[PDB]
């Protein structure tokens, strides 16, 4: 049950955006907006 | 992700202001 | 960008000197008078310090959120 | 039963997402909500109108200065979004609230109004923002 959240650009708040939405933030009005970090596991080498 | 309480986040009161 | 940890040729730490070393400028040390004060010797530790051209002073300009 | 009453239970962690979604006198106009008076005691009031105050107040991250039109069988007043209570309906204030309604002459709601209102909330959750909603949001 997870809405695909992006983060804004201008304004920094994540937004729920499904399919078939405009892309524009929730406030300020932003067309440009960008993806969250993955759930995965992120293991480095320090290396 | 529709009611995530887990009570409350300390509920204001009417007859408290 | 941000100090190195180690002088890229002996292995000598000097990611704890480059506060230091900006602090000693300030306050009157000559730049050659700064770098051995630190306890920098050899001339291979000493240009890690002396080249460090200090960009996430600039990168941090660009803030996220406020 | 006070069980199947907290289905149209409007919880505070709701009302956040619709402060500014339109239809508004249409969906939560026939809930209860669990509002303070306050100590710990809470009385069943009826959501029956849309008000606005002229208090901006904030509720958490977002602000809201609008009112509710609540009323405990008689006694009505104006209400603020802060005040509710995410607590569900207990069995002490569904009895105090049935005897509020016994008390002042108003019917029961039929069970099958409950259950043909509290889908209401979940078409109203799932609609897809096409039309101009998101422009007067921002604004
Ligand atoms: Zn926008
Ligand atoms: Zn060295």
């Amino acid at each position: 049950q997870q809405p695909m959240i992006y983060i804004c650009g201008e304004c920094h708040t994540e937004n729920e955006i499904k399919s078939r939405d405009p892309i524009r933030c929730r406030e300020c009005g932003y067309r440009i907006m960008y993806k969250k970090r993955t759930k995965r596991l992120v293991v480095f080498d320090a290396r | 992700t529709s009611t995530y309480g887990r009570y409350g986040s300390q509920t204001p009161m009417y007859g408290s202001g | 960008m941000i100090i190195p940890v180690r002088c890229f040729t002996c292995g000598k730490i000097v990611g704890n000197k480059w506060e230091a070393y900006l602090g000693l400028l300030q306050a009157e040390y000559t730049e050659g008078d700064a770098l051995d004060a630190l306890g920098l010797k050899r001339y291979c530790c000493r240009r890690m310090l002396l080249a460090h051209v200090d960009l996430i002073e600039k990168l941090l300009n660009y803030a996220p959120l406020e | 039963l006070p069980e199947e009453l907290n289905r149209v239970r409007l919880s505070r962690h709701k009302l956040e997402r619709w402060c500014h979604m339109p239809f508004f006198a249409k969906t939560v106009t026939g809930c209860f909500v669990r509002i303070g008076i306050g100590k710990p005691v809470y009385r069943v009031a009826e959501i029956t109108g849309v008000v606005e105050t002229a208090k901006v107040y904030q509720l958490g991250g977002t602000r809201t200065n609008k009112g509710l039109q609540l009323r405990h069988g008689n006694d009505q007043r104006v209400f603020r979004l802060e005040f509710v209570s995410n607590q569900e309906f207990t069995e002490s204030e569904f009895m105090k609230w049935k005897e509020a309604m016994f008390s002042a002459g108003m019917q029961l709601p039929t069970l099958d109004e409950i259950n043909k209102k509290e889908l209401s909330i979940k078409e109203a959750l799932n609609y897809k923002f096409n039309d101009q909603d998101i422009e007067e949001i921002v604004k």
